[PDB]
RNA sequence: GCUCGCCGGAAGACCAAGGGUUCCUGUCCAACGUUAAUCGGGGCAGGGUGAGUCGACCCCUAAGGCGAGGCCGAAAGGCGUAGUCGAUGGGAAACAGGUUAAUAUUCCUGUACUUGGUGUUACUGCGAAGGGGGGACGGAGAAGGCUAUGUUGGCCGGGCGACGGUUGUCCCGGUUUAAGCGUGUAGGCUGGUUUUCCAGGCAAAUCCGGAAAAUCAAGGCUGAGGCGUGAUGACGAGGCACUACGGUGCUGAAGCAACAAAUGCCCUGCUUCCAGGAAAAGCCUCUAAGCAUCAGGUAACAUCAAAUCGUACCCCAAACCGACACAGGUGGUCAGGUAGAGAAUACCAAGGCGCUUGAGAGAACUCGGGUGAAGGAACUAGGCAAAAUGGUGCCGUAACUUCGGGAGAAGGCACGCUGAUAUGUAGGUGAGGUCCCUCGCGGAUGGAGCUGAAAUCAGUCGAAGAUACCAGCUGGCUGCAACUGUUUAUUAAAAACACAGCACUGUGCAAACACGAAAGUGGACGUAUACGGUGUGACGCCUGCCCGGUGCCGGAAGGUUAAUU
RNA sequence: AGGACCGAACCGACUAAUGUUGAAAAAUUAGCGGAUGACUUGUGGCUGGGGGUGAAAGGCCAAUCAAACCGGGAGAUAGCU
């Protein structure tokens, strides 16, 4: 058993998208940011806990952070966590 | 024509890497000068 | 038996085989092998330590006895082989406890032989016996040089030794060098002659051939410049000093044994 | 959008390496882009990478690295044992279809599979850091069986033609379907079983090895493909409804056979050769200490788990290495048609491109090409360059030779198309059918159909039939080097280096020798038929005289002679 | 069978022309040699500077080689310009 106090820093956001859209209307899947270390187990664990709902499996990506410029100044974004999250 | 660098990660990190840096007192004392030059990277890694 | 091959090409012009229909055609007895993973000449340094040692076959050791100290129990040879790690061939023998050992090949042994180890085997090809047990005049090989140590003289193809003398502790023996040495009564010899003596007439024909053996060519010394060699330089052909090594020692007749702590055991040198 | 051209063993496709957002969408055109730019790999913003099965991680080792102690070394450190790392190698498992602007063996649909934990039930000798087996291995060659794949026919749908003809021996298109599961075939390997005993496998072993009997002779192992099922499904030419004119949505025929056929598969096979061809774990099996009505093992069933990281995109290139959007460099995989021996070459398919300045003009001269009267090497240092030869079959072929060669010597003849032999032959393939029949993936016998050279004879067109592309110039004398190789990356490829062969010489093994203050290590797990050094350089015939000089080897009377005393 | 033969890939680099502020700090084009081997190639490893490695050209050791490169002695010294 994962503590809630876990539970609730690894869900970060929903993942507002068009993709996320879809995988929501057509595939019954939430899109969520997740905490950078937050695993499938604890994904899985904190939707069920904290939004009360049933889910089949997680699949998750690491999406690499965009490097930018600010002016004459070179930054890189944070790379973050996606979980693809299925309902039953 | 082949030109002398032909990258290969693993290659440049066993070579020039911290780790093999840290192996030896004359990689440790490459460090010592890039630290105490203030370099933003002490190695290729 | 020694074969010409017809020149239907340069490089098999001069090729002169050395072939036995003995030989076992099949693989090795894999519980006698290792690998031998090779050097290039090169020591733990890395660096060139013998020149000339490069490349050629890989080769999996056979674990040969020679010490022969499993006395008493009769062994049949069950086959003869190649062995690519020396010019010898060898004999996988079976002990009647169900043990197989190789052995270095004695001339004139065969799948079928028997052969046995120790202090009362007979005076036959193949059988070994400390030297106190062989008789004075007797052709032997695989001899050792220290009790229990294994064999190390006569070991190469068609090499043999003389049981000369017996005085004692010790037995003079006539080496294949011509050196007539002391070794302890007390040390192993195996009798009979090492087989495959045709070893010495095989010609290997052409340059790859050496190659296949791991023999990288050799360059003289009067092809390089000064810096590389003391033979170096010259416009043209040249020389003009007493042939040297590669680090200025006399090549030529110049004697370099110097082991004060063997020379008691050595009777007479090759000369 | 239509047309044209170019690549097509690539200039297509998929990757590794490397790069790192270059991917997709919107927007912008300052700068960047060798021009303009509405476009972009450019700016800006947003989006996009979904895994028990792919890869990494992981287990396992190679070379090699590091290395507790240790040995060695002024110090720094060096080497190395136990170990522990280290892939480029060994080790569980997923396929087809569908889908996004952009991912997909990852999502969805369908259908699978693997390993491990836990529980239940039945039954049970379990137990390793130890033993044995296995994993587990070379080059070449050959042939058979196959499949990928192609071709043709059949089938199904459509067509009836911009200009003579085209209801056909006519035209166009499609004719696809996996893993898995079941079956066990072409082929490959091996005698099988039981009992008894045992100086071997560090101890033990019921395992392996060995020995001895008896019995049976046919059991086992391995194995492509095929077939069945998967699939009453999916996919499907096209058609029909909607169209944001980008595409969505719906529906759906046939879906067979024959023949040809890999470099892929059977095959880690087979045959053969010498240069004699990793390791370790997973795996299988054996027991030891130990544990015993327990653990543990085996099987079934249920259940749970299989994390983490990579996944976009380029990848023979405008994204990598070359300062460039650079004619350069860069490993693997895939391999359609016609012709062809072919992965050559020509033309095409799928697919991808026209190379990021254009427009004119039609001078000299330069570059890259085409053709050339008569002559034909007169050119020139030199036939440099160019021209030429060029295929297959057959005929024929000198000196010399180490008997292999020389040789594709030289030189010559035939070669297209049509018809006939023969409505398509020799040969290959092989159905129905009929027999036998262990009884099927089976013979045997048939020869339907399919495919199909080569030849001869006769005819026939052209100047020319190896018509293009493609594709040896040949011969004679002679120097050098035997030969195949190697070399001055970037002005020298040679007669230089190497080479097999030869000789001299050292070297008795703790070898000589080499690297190293040393320990050690190479030499070599080799042992004088071996190893090092040197010179010579296949082979043939040979290799003369000189030991005074300088080396080297041996000697040691005498002379001289160090530290020391 | 073969360091066998002809010939693509692949590996080379004999000749010529071009190019020489190049398309390219060594290439392109047409020819050319090897092409089962002393072959070739990927990945990784080892050898280190009076040192390595070298079928030997003083070749090669990161566009550098009769002694690499970087930093230091260092403002070497320069009867020379
Ligand atoms: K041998
Ligand atoms: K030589
Ligand atoms: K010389
Ligand atoms: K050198
Ligand atoms: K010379
Ligand atoms: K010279
Ligand atoms: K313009
Ligand atoms: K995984
Ligand atoms: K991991
Ligand atoms: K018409
Ligand atoms: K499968
Ligand atoms: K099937
Ligand atoms: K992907
Ligand atoms: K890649
Ligand atoms: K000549
Ligand atoms: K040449
Ligand atoms: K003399
Ligand atoms: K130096
Ligand atoms: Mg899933
Ligand atoms: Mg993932
Ligand atoms: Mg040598
Ligand atoms: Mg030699
Ligand atoms: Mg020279
Ligand atoms: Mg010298
Ligand atoms: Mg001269
Ligand atoms: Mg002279
Ligand atoms: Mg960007
Ligand atoms: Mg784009
Ligand atoms: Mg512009
Ligand atoms: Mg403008
Ligand atoms: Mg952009
Ligand atoms: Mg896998
Ligand atoms: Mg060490
Ligand atoms: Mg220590
Ligand atoms: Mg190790
Ligand atoms: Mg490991
Ligand atoms: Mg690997
Ligand atoms: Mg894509
Ligand atoms: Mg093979
Ligand atoms: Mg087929
Ligand atoms: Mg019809
Ligand atoms: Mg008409
Ligand atoms: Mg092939
Ligand atoms: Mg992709
Ligand atoms: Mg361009
Ligand atoms: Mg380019
Ligand atoms: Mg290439
Ligand atoms: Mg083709
Ligand atoms: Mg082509
Ligand atoms: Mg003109
Ligand atoms: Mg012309
Ligand atoms: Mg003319
Ligand atoms: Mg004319
Ligand atoms: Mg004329
Ligand atoms: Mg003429
Ligand atoms: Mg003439
Ligand atoms: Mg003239
Ligand atoms: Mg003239
Ligand atoms: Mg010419
Ligand atoms: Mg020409
Ligand atoms: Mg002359
Ligand atoms: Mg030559
Ligand atoms: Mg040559
Ligand atoms: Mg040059
Ligand atoms: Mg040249
Ligand atoms: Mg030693
Ligand atoms: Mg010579
Ligand atoms: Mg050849
Ligand atoms: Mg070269
Ligand atoms: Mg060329
Ligand atoms: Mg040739
Ligand atoms: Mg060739
Ligand atoms: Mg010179
Ligand atoms: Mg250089
Ligand atoms: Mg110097
Ligand atoms: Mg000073
Ligand atoms: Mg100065």
């Amino acid at each position: 058993m994962i503590r809630e106090e876990r539970l609730l820093k690894v869900l970060r956001a929903p993942h507002v998208s068009e993709k996320a859209s879809t995988a929501m209307e057509k595939s019954n899947t939430i899109v969520l940011k997740v905490a950078k270390d937050a695993t499938k187990a604890e994904i899985k664990a904190a939707v069920q806990k904290l939004f009360e709902v049933e889910v089949e499996v997680v699949n998750t990506l690491v999406v690499k952070g965009k490097v930018k410029r600010h002016g004459q100044r070179i930054g890189r974004r944070s790379d973050w966590k996606k979980a693809y999250v299925t309902l039953k | 024509m082949k030109r002398t660098f032909q990258p290969s990660v693993l290659k440049r990190n066993r070579s020039h890497g911290f780790r093999a840096r840290m192996a030896t007192k004359n990689g440790r004392q490459v460090l010592a000068r890039r630290r105490a030059k203030g370099r933003a990277r002490l190695t290729v890694s | 038996a020694v074969v010409k091959c017809k020149p239907t090409s340069p490089g098999r012009r001069h090729v002169v085989k050395v072939v036995n229909p003995e030989l076992h055609k099949g693989k090795p007895f894999a519980p006698l092998l290792e690998k031998n993973s090779k050097s290039g000449g090169r020591n733990n340094n890395g660096r060139i330590t013998t020149r000339h040692i490069g490349g050629g076959h890989k080769q999996a050791y056979r674990i040969v006895d020679f010490k022969r100290n499993k006395d008493g129990i009769p062994a049949v040879v069950e086959r003869l082989e190649y062995d690519p790690n020396r010019s010898a061939n060898i004999a996988l023998v079976l002990y009647k406890d169900g043990e197989r050992r190789y052995i270095l090949a004695p001339k004139g042994l065969k799948a079928g032989d028997q052969i046995q180890s120790g202090v009362d085997a007979a005076i036959k090809p193949g059988n070994t016996l400390p030297m106190r047990n062989i008789p004075v005049g007797s052709t032997v090989h695989n001899v050792e040089m220290k009790p229990g140590k294994g064999g190390q003289l006569a070991r190469s193809a068609g090499t043999y030794v003389q049981i000369v003398a017996r005085d004692g502790a010790y037995v003079t023996l006539r080496l294949r060098s011509g050196e007539m040495r002391k070794v302890e009564a007390d040390c192993r010899a195996t009798l009979g002659e090492v087989g495959n003596a045709e070893h010495m007439l095989r010609v290997l024909g052409k340059a790859g051939a050496a190659r296949w053996r791991g023999v990288r060519p050799t360059v003289r010394g009067t092809a390089m410049n000064p810096v590389d060699h003391p033979h170096g330089g010259g416009e043209g052909r040249n020389f003009g000093k007493h042939p040297v090594t590669p680090w200025g020692v006399q090549t030529k007749g110049k004697k370099t044994r110097s082991n004060k702590r063997t020379d008691k055991f050595i009777v007479r040198r090759r000369s």
